[PDB]
């Protein structure tokens, strides 16, 4: 049972890393 | 590209929060008797 | 226009307006890392258990085989293979590849080739923006460290089984077996690297404190202090003379950097030189030049051996020498 | 397995030749500096 | 070992390997003499 | 002498002041070339001075004598020493000759002309002059093209070299028939570097090592003339950087790779680095254990073929993953070994079981018992066992000093590559000093 | 012979090729990438010149 | 502003976002079926088909693969009473990984 | 205390003295170093 | 010999009256000159349930 | 290859090719058993080489009819017995026998079934003595213990070495006894002059028992074999 709970939390962390790169808050200058 | 001109806003006033939270808890009182059997 | 098909292509790779820059290292970094990433995930989840030592007792490493995150690993290539190039096609069946330690040697060869070239495109973008190029030098300090635990150490031992597994508990066995055979804590290169990160963390906690403690008042107190800085500004966001003046009172005035360009060089040069020795440490320990050995060294008259702490660390090492690879050694020396 | 080994050699020598013929294509003039 | 007509010169030859290390130390001596101009 | 405010370079980056000074730089390489010869002479006489010619050479902590002894000076059959006078000569020859290089290194660095451009026109060079660089390249290619032939001539005319694959122990043999087949020579270069293949460390006989240098002797005498009469082609103008530091970093990329190969060749190759002189290799000393401890069953008479181990694999002899009769235990990883004390015991199907029970020479075990003891694993203060071994003996192998030193020496030059090859690329472009603060190229780009 | 293999890891075949289709794969891919580079050389500047590199 | 139940009618005007949503709903429906298949073949019991069959085991998406002709696993077992000669690329595990990619 | 170990250390004193002696003799007499 | 606080598992020993090891359950059953079947240790209970 | 086709090769000409995993095949010989010579002949270079490993698997399926299933080999090329030697006595009507005692008469081998799980054994025909006609040399041999007695588990247990800890099956049973196998030969072709005969065998032996922790399995082996006479 826990073998699928672990893989949720692994690919969950990889979810944010996708969203933190391409859907980041764009740094506007000045 | 262009900004979308279909941007709308969603709101939920307090008298609708109370119908929401009272909806969820009441049928959770209902069905939880059956989930545990 | 009149441009060729090829020139259209080279004005896209070297284009600095992509979201992630590719460059010419990235045309062979990206297909190697996506290879090595996508095979690391599968063998961390569904690899059948691997004979690591050649004695045909397979070691489990998958989450589907009753492991958790900590005990999961990608098990190294078997002892019987050694240093033979063992790709996927030399195995007869695909399951014969998996049982013999297949995906360890597929990952490491694509990983190490990937991180040699991630160092490459850190140069290449810095040439595309007019930056000075030496960030690629500073990334060579982990690259020197990761080349040693995967490639330079299995050469001197002669087999990819003694390399480091790709697991959290797999790493912790590699730290123990290493010091049992080579006594890494009594080697001055591991002493430099230990000072490389205890000094490196101190030089980050101390530098980062004083810049925070000299911020100029620009916001309110309900608003955070990070709102005083606006992006791309020209004027300086913290008083520099005040922090040298503070740290000059703290120990003495000669013990401080007033030149902030000389400061940030020292923060770069201290850990990077420190990791270089502890990368060369187990590189030289790969070719069996272990460390210090002060066993039975303090002897008085009448020929009697007094214990030191070095004889206590002996007993730890001697208790782990006779326990690693528990069903392998047929002979009273650990030459392999 | 021979069908797989002829495929890796097409893949590798494609990307190895984009590397070698990429740096030959006047990379040292692909800089933002001016003269 | 050394030849027998050369054996009274063994104490001098045991210094000779250390000499090139003293050339890099000389270059710091000379730069202190010019006082790091 | 030079200050800082005329050149910008500080006292610690001081040797970069003489980039554009041709004549001072010439004395700088000559003076440094003196110190290499001066180290060669001084360390040779030092090692002769502490040399006991009855103990083995690798036991006494020696690295420069087996280099001379491989060529075949003062050595006889089996590896023993006849006379130690030629080891005294080369230490004397380099040490006196270093002073001749020493005087020219002092002279051009002080009094000789600082730029030998307009006074001595054959020697004067500008770093962008491509035809002049290919000349100065092409002259030196003759100097180590000819230097390759000295090893060739000494192996075919001047007594030959020590051939450790001689029948009945190693012996000096004059190479008469050097293997010069191009398919045989160039088969090593395009061979894989992994186990069982061994890119150039696996050259196993003296006939190829001497046979190879006839190629490399001929090539950069042919290639040396090529660069004299030609300039680099316009694709090579589109590919390289043509400054002074750029030529250096090209070299530092080369001799970083040179160090890693000598790191590996002194650890694995017992043909150019014979085990009688440099000590056994790691794979040799591990395979010596199972052979000597199979003699220890022959004096007790138990069946070495039927000796099953604890895991059911074979205590003494087992099968290779390519199906060959090899040793067993944890030394199964070293089954790619070949050695002159072991190869007269191998048939088609690996080592022959019928031959090993009957046809063991006495001198083979006499050599394979020294190699059990003198395994290269030791400490840093020269204890010389496993890490759990007490202060008893005093031995660490010259193979372990050469593999560790020439890894680290051949590593920082790759860090030396990434320093200068970035700096020379930057300074040729213009922005080695920093960002201009008036038109930075980031402000002219689109966001994100 | 319970199964069929390459049997080609310790053989030391050059570039790892054992079937001559691999040599044409090694060479035919190389010539094609060269052919696209040689045509597109018209855009990469014409340094047919005395000295025209990234000099200093 | 909107209520909570009219939030998805920002899509009704422009065409282009309506593809983007209909792709997102299509990615979930397949990604269910890839997840439902891998979940179930990891809890399947191919031992006793005559008496502990496929339907009694309590199973949803695997008969819908079997009905169109998927009878072999990468594990090497079949349904009808034999083992796999070769599963091929289109097996229970492969179809499960077909929907997720 | 040997005669060999002593004359070795006498030999090391002379060379180490000869290093800065070239610097001293030009810092006083010439002034061009 | 009682278990100290630190060892999760402690090798069993049988000290004598005076504190010298007499019998034990060894690890290596191959070579053995102090195991209990070469000694013959018997257990007697006093009260409790095995009185 | 024949014998002297193998013997002409050097060690470099064979290393890594898998040629040394093979037994020598024979081309010149008598196919119809002409010779029928009697007496004592030195059974020399008796090496066999298997072809297929199929196990008597108690079926996944509930039907009580066992079978033999095809397997995937997990070891690379460690399966050929070699250099076993002895004497090959031959009679007059066809009564003959063979007795071998030495050489590599055992070789370890793991192998895999579908369903994922694995099964190991050591492939041995040691101390085998079959009599009879030149079609059947059916007899019996022994199977030694797979692991040794000094073998340790992952938890430091075992018969010759090891501490301990309902679970008394996992430490108190560390067996080092030898079971018994069944081997069938057949002579196929005889050479009269050079003294080298070939043939087809079929052998059967138990697999492994985890030192007495699961009931073992039995494995059919096919293949070819070879034997010289001088
Ligand atoms: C100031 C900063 C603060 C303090 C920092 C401390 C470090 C400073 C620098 C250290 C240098 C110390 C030199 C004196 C100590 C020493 O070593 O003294 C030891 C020796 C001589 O001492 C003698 O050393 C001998 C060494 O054994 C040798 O001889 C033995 C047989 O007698 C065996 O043959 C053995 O193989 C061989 O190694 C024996 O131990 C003798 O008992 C002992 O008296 O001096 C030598 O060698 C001197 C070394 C010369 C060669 C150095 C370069 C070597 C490059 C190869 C390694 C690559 C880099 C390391 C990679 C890891
Ligand atoms: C293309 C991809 C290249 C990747 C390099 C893999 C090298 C691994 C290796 O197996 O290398 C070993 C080889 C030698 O191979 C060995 O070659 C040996 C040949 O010896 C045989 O033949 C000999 C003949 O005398 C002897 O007789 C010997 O006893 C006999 O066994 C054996 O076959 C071994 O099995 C075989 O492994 O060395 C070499 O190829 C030297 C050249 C490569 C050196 C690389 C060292 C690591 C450098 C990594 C980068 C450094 C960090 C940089 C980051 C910044
Ligand atoms: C087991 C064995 C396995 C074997 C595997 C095979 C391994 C092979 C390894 C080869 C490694 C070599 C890599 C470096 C090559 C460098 C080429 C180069 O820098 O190249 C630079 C030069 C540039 O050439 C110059 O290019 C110029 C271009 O001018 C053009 O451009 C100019 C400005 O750019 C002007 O505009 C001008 O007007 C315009 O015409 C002119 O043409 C000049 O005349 C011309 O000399 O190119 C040249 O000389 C190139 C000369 C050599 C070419 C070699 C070709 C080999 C082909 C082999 C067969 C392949 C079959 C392919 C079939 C394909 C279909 C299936
Ligand atoms: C082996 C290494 C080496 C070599 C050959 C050189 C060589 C040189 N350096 Mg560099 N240098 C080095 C290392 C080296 N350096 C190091 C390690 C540093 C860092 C400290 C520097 C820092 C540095 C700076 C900052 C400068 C130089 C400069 C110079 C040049 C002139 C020196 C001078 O003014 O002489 C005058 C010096 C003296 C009179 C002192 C005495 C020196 C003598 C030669 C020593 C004799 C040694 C030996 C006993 C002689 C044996 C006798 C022989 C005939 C047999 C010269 C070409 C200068 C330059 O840029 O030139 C334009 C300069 O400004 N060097
Ligand atoms: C170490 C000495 C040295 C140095 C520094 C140089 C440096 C240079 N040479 Mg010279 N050269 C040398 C030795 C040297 N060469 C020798 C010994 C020869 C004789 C063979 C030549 C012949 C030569 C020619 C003919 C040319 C140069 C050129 C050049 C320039 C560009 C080279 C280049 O782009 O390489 C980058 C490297 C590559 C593009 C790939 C090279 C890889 C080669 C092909 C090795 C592969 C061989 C392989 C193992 C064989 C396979 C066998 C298999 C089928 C069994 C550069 C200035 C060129 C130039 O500018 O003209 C003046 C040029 O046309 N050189
Ligand atoms: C093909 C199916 C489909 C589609 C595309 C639409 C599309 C639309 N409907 Mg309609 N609708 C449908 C089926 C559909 N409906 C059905 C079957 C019913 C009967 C129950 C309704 C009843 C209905 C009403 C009464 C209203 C809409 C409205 C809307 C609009 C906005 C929806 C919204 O804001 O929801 C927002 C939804 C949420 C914020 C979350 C709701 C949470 C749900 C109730 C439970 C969670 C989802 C569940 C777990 C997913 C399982 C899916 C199931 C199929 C298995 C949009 C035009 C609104 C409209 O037209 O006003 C302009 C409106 O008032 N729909
Ligand atoms: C830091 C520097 C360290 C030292 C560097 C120098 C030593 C390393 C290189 C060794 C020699 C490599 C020459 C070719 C060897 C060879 O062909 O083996 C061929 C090898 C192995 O080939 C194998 O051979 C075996 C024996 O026959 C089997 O047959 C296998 O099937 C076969 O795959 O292939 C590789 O290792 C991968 C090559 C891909 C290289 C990618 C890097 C390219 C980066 C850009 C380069 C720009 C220029
Ligand atoms: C390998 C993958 C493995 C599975 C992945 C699972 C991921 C789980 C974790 C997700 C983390 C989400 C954190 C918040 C993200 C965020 O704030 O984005 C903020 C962005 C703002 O972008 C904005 O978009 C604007 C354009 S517009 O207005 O939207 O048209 C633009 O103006 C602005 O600049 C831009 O910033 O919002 C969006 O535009 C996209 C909507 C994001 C919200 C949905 C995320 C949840 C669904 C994920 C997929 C299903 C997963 C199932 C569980 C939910
Ligand atoms: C430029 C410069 C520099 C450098 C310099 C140099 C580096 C020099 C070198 C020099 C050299 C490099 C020198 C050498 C010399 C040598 C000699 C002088 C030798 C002698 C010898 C002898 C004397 C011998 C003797 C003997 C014999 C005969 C035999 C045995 C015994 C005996 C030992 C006795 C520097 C850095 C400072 C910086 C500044 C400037
Ligand atoms: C004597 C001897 C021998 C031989 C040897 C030889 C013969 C060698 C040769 C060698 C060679 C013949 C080598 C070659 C090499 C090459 C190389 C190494 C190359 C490189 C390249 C480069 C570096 C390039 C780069 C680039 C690119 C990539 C792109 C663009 C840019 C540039 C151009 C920069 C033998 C083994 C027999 C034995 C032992 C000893
Ligand atoms: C409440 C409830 C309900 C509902 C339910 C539902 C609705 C469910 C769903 C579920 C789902 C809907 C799930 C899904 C999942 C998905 C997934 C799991 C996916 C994944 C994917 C991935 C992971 C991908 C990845 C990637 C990318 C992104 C890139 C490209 C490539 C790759 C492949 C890597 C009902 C009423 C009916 C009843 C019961 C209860
Ligand atoms: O593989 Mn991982 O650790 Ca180099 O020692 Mn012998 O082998 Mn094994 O034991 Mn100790
Ligand atoms: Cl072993």
């Amino acid at each position: 049972m826990e073998a699928l709970v672990y893989t949720f939390l692994l690919v969950g962390t990889l979810g944010i890393i996708f969203f933190s790169i391409f859907f980041r808050d764009p740094p506007r200058m000045i | 590209a262009r900004p979308n001109p279909n941007k709308q806003v969603v709101e939920l006033n307090r008298t609708s929060l109370y119908w929401g939270l009272l909806l969820i808890f009441v049928l959770a009182v209902l069905f939880s008797s059956y989930i545990f059997n | 226009e009149n441009s060729s098909l090829w020139a259209r292509f080279c004005e896209w790779i070297t284009s600095t307006e992509n979201r992630l820059y590719i460059g010419w290292f990235g045309v062979i970094m990206i297909p190697c890392l996506l290879t090595a990433t996508s095979v690391f995930i599968i063998a961390f989840i569904a690899a059948p258990p691997v004979d690591i030592d050649g004695i045909r007792e397979p070691v489990s490493g998958s989450l589907l085989y009753g492991n958790n995150i900590i005990t999961g690993a990608v098990i190294p290539t078997s002892n019987a293979i050694g240093l033979h190039f063992y790709p996927i096609w030399e195995a007869a069946s695909l399951d014969e590849w998996l049982y013999n330690g297949g995906p360890y040697q597929l990952i490491v060869c694509h990983f190490l080739l990937g991180v040699y070239c991630y160092m490459g495109r850190e140069w290449e973008l810095s040439f595309r923006l007019g930056m000075r190029p030496w960030i690629a030098v500073a990334y060579s300090a982990p690259v020197a460290a990761a080349s040693a635990v995967f490639l330079v150490y299995p050469i001197g031992q002669g087999s990819f089984s003694d390399g480091m597994p790709l697991g959290i508990s797999g790493t912790f066995n590699f730290m123990i077996v290493f010091q049992a055979e080579h006594n890494i804590l009594m080697h001055p290169f591991h002493m430099l690297g230990v000072a490389g990160v205890f000094g490196g963390s101190l030089f980050s906690a101390m530098h980062g404190s004083l810049v925070t403690s000299s911020l100029i008042r620009e916001t309110t107190e309900n608003e955070s202090a990070n709102e005083g800085y606006r992006f791309g500004q020209e004027e300086e966001t913290y008083n520099i003379v005040a922090a040298h003046g503070y740290f000059g009172r703290l120990i003495f005035q000669y013990a401080s950097f007033n030149n902030s360009r000389s400061l940030h060089f020292f923060l770069a040069a201290w850990p990077v030189i420190g990791i270089w020795f502890t990368a060369l440490g187990l590189s030289t320990m790969a070719f069996n030049l272990n460390g210090f050995n002060f066993n039975q060294s303090v002897v008085d008259s009448q020929g009697r051996v007094l214990n030191t702490w070095a004889d206590i660390i002996n007993r730890a090492n001697l208790g782990m020498e006779v326990m690693h690879e528990r069903n392998a050694h047929n002979f009273p020396l650990d030459l392999a | 397995m021979l069908t797989l080994k002829i495929f890796v050699y097409t893949v590798v020598t494609f990307f190895v030749c984009l590397f070698i013929f990429g740096f030959l294509s006047n990379d040292p003039a692909r800089n933002p500096g001016k003269n | 070992k050394l030849p027998e007509a050369y054996a009274p010169f063994a104490p001098i030859v045991d210094v000779l390997p250390v000499i090139p290390v003293f050339f890099i130390l000389l270059a710091f001596v000379w730069q202190a003499a010019v006082s790091f101009r | 002498g030079r200050d800082q405010e005329t050149t910008g370079f500080a006292w610690w980056s001081g040797n970069a002041r003489l980039i554009n000074l041709s004549g001072k730089l010439l004395g700088a390489h000559v003076a440094h070339a003196g110190l290499i010869v001066f180290w060669a002479g001084a360390m040779n006489l030092f090692e002769v001075s502490h040399f006991v010619p009855e103990k083995p050479m690798y036991e006494q902590g020696l690295i420069l004598l087996p280099h001379i002894a491989t060529l075949g000076y003062g050595v006889g059959p089996g590896g023993e020493i006849i006379d130690t006078f030629p080891y005294f000569v080369s230490g004397v020859l380099h040490l006196i000759s270093s002073a001749v290089l020493g005087f020219g290194g002092v002279y051009h660095s002080l009094i000789g002309p600082e730029t030998l451009e307009e006074s001595y026109p054959f020697f004067g060079y500008v770093w962008k002059d491509k035809n002049k660089m290919t000349n100065i390249l092409g002259y030196h290619l003759i100097m180590l093209g000819l230097g390759a032939w000295l090893l060739v001539w000494k192996a075919m005319y001047f007594g030959g070299v020590y051939d450790t694959w001689a029948p009945g122990g190693g012996d000096v043999r004059v190479i008469t028939n050097p293997t010069t087949n191009a398919a045989v020579i160039f088969g090593y270069l395009v061979k894989s570097p992994f186990g069982g293949d061994g890119w150039i460390c696996s050259v196993d006989n003296m006939e190829d090592i001497i046979g190879g240098h006839i190629w490399i002797g001929t090539l950069e005498i042919l290639g040396g003339i090529w660069h004299i009469y030609t300039t680099p082609w316009p694709w090579a103008r589109r590919a390289f950087v043509w400054s002074g530091e750029a030529y250096l970093s090209y070299s530092l990329g080369a001799i970083g790779v040179m160090g890693f190969i000598a790191c590996c060749m002194s650890w694995f190759n017992n043909t150019a680095y014979p085990s009688e002189f440099y000590g056994p290799t790691g794979p040799e000393a591990s395979q010596s254990q199972a052979f000597t401890f199979l003699v220890r069953d022959q004096r007790l008479g138990a069946n070495v073929a039927s000796a099953q181990g604890p895991t059911g694999l074979g205590k003494y002899l087992m099968r290779s993953p390519t199906g060959e009769i090899i040793f067993g235990g944890e030394t199964m990883r070293f089954w790619d070994f070949r050695g002159p004390w072991l190869e007269p015991l191998r048939g088609p199907n690996g080592l022959d079981l019928n031959k090993l029970k009957n046809d063991i020479q006495p001198w083979q075990e006499r050599r394979a018992a020294e190699y059990m003891t003198h395994a290269p694993l030791g400490s840093l203060n020269s204890v010389g066992g496993v890490a759990t071994e007490i202060n008893a003996v005093n031995f660490v192998s010259p193979r372990s000093w050469l593999a560790c030193s020439h890894f680290c020496l051949g590593f920082f030059f790759f860090i030396g590559h990434l320093w200068h090859a970035g700096r020379a690329r930057a300074a040729a472009a213009g922005f080695e000093k920093g960002i201009d603060r008036f038109d930075e190229p980031v402000l002219s780009m689109r966001p994100l | 012979l319970v199964d069929e293999r390459m049997n080609g890891d310790g053989t030391g075949r050059p570039f790892g090729v054992n079937d001559p289709v691999l040599g044409w794969v090694l060479l035919g891919v190389f010539g094609t990438m060269w052919a696209i580079w040689f045509i597109g050389q018209k855009d990469l500047g014409d340094f047919e010149d005395a000295d025209d590199g990234l000099k200093l | 502003g909107l209520p909570w139940y009219r939030v998805h009618t920002v899509v009704i005007n422009d065409p282009g976002r309506l593809i983007s949503v209909h792709l997102m709903h299509t990615a979930l429906v397949s990604g269910w079926a890839g997840s439902m298949a891998l979940f179930e073949i990891s809890v399947f019991d191919p031992s006793d088909p005559v008496l502990n069959p496929m339907w009694r085991q309590g199973m949803f998406v695997l008969p819908f693969m079997t009905r169109l002709g998927i009878t072999q696993s990468w594990g090497g077992w079949t349904i009808s009473g034999e083992t796999a000669t070769n599963p091929g690329i289109w097996s229970y595990e492969g179809v499960a990984a077909a929907h997720i990619i | 205390m040997n005669i060999e170990l002593a004359l070795t250390l006498v030999s090391l004193v002379l060379v180490v003295s000869a290093g800065p002696l070239v610097v001293v003799l030009l810092s006083a007499r010439g002034g061009n170093l | 010999r009682r278990m100290p606080t630190f060892f999760e598992t402690f090798p069993v020993l049988l000290l004598d009256k005076d504190g010298i090891v007499r019998a034990d359950v060894p690890f290596r059953k191959a070579e053995s000159k102090y195991s209990i079947e070469q000694v013959g240790v018997s257990v007697t209970f006093y009260g409790g349930e095995l009185d | 290859l024949t014998f002297d086709e193998i013997q002409g090769l050097t060690y470099l000409q064979v290393k890594g090719s898998g040629i040394a995993n093979t037994c020598p095949v024979l081309e010149s010989g008598t196919t119809n058993l002409k010779e029928l010579k009697a007496g004592s002949y030195k059974l020399e270079n008796f090496c066999i080489e298997p072809t297929s490993f199929t196990v008597k698997e108690e079926s996944q399926f509930k039907g009580g009819e066992t079978e033999f299933v095809k397997t995937k080999l997990m070891t690379r090329l460690t399966y050929t017995l070699d250099a076993m030697s002895g004497s090959f006595k031959v009679g007059s009507d066809g009564s003959a026998e063979l007795k071998e005692d030495d050489g590599i008469d055992y070789a370890a081998t793991t192998v895999q079934l579908p369903g994922g799980e694995r099964v190991a054994f050591l492939f041995t025909i040691k101390q085998f003595d079959g009599k009879g006609t030149l079609d059947g040399i059916k007899g019996d041999f022994l199977v030694p213990s797979y692991r040794g007695s000094s073998f340790l588990d992952p938890k430091g247990r075992g018969g010759s070495t090891g501490y301990d800890n309902e679970e008394l099956l996992k430490e108190n049973v560390k067996i080092t006894k030898a079971l018994k196998g069944s081997a069938v030969f057949s002579v196929a072709k005889v050479d009269p002059v050079t003294g080298e005969i070939a043939g087809v065998f079929e052998s059967i032996q138990p697999s492994d028992t985890d030192l007495g922790a699961k009931p073992p399995k039995d494995i059919k082996v096919t293949g070819l074999w070879y034997a010289q006479l001088k």
